[PDB]
């Protein structure tokens, strides 16, 4: 059963991160330094560094070295207890269904309980289910 | 392979039989490499809309799914390595699942994620 390590990235290149290391792998399977990386974890839950399996810990190293987006935690790289391979790959509750129940970030409903009617399948715009709240234009002016 | 990582990451799905994640040029030019003479993805955009769907989470980089812990866990290792999920929600409808017991596919529920 293969080990895994935490390394640390910068927050906001998280799926940028996986997505660089994806193709470096796919870029390097077939020279005399290939990469003994298993797989990366990237929950969207979290924000600020990743998860990597490999066996031992001079792999992530032989591995990570050369990206600028895993060198601030190049020096250390930690290693979880076993118990914790399961924990990483639960999600509670994507987040897309219609008649269901979501709020407004931005505008006049702000933190404001509404619905959701149709869905657009361009991924572009959805269908709200809220009250209007205004005066009906008779104390502004 | 080069043509299973997504080139962009705008408009990317997964699939709900291998979790196959790529974008939405992949899943229409090229469609399910794990699943190509079940699926039929290939060639159209009302079949990839159909049956891959945009609600899921989590990314994998699965790369060898012969000797892993986490391919074993979400019974991928007899797929190709690439880019899977491990939680993609939704269910197929009453209109392709008929056809797959048919053909000794058994679709499973990939939605190892919790409800409340
Ligand atoms: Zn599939």
């Amino acid at each position: 059963d293969p080990n895994l390590w935490t390394v640390k990235c910068k927050i906001g290149e998280e799926r940028a991160t996986a997505i660089s290391l994806m193709r470096k792998f796919i870029a390097y399977q077939f020279t005399d330094t290939p990469l003994q990386i298993k797989s990366v974890v990237a929950p969207e839950h979290v924000k600020g560094y990743i998860y990597v399996e490999a066996y031992k810990q001079t792999h992530v190293k032989q591995a990570i070295e050369g990206v600028g987006n895993l060198r601030l935690g190049y020096w250390n790289q930690q290693m979880v207890p076993i118990k914790e391979m399961t924990d990483v790959l639960k999600v509670v509750k994507a987040n897309l269904k219609p008649k269901s129940w979501v709020r407004l970030k931005r505008g006049i409903y702000k933190d404001d309980i509404a619905q959701v009617d149709y869905v657009e399948p361009s991924q572009n715009t959805i269908s709200l289910k809220m009250i209007p709240r205004i005066d009906y234009d008779r104390i502004k002016a | 392979a080069l043509e299973t990582v997504p080139k962009d990451l705008r408009h990317l799905r997964a699939c709900l039989l291998c979790s196959l994640v790529k974008t939405i040029d992949q899943f229409e030019y090229d469609g399910c490499d794990n699943c190509d003479a079940y699926l039929q993805m290939k060639g159209n955009r009302e079949m990839v809309y159909d049956c891959t769907s945009s609600s899921f989470d989590g990314i994998i980089a699965m790369m060898s799914p012969e000797d892993s812990w986490v391919s074993k866990w979400q019974r991928v290792s007899n797929f190709k390595p690439g880019v899977y999920a491990v939680s993609v929600t939704g269910r197929l409808p009453q209109g392709i699942v008929r056809e797959l017991k048919s053909r000794g596919v058994a679709y499973k529920s990939r939605d190892t994620a919790i409800k409340t």
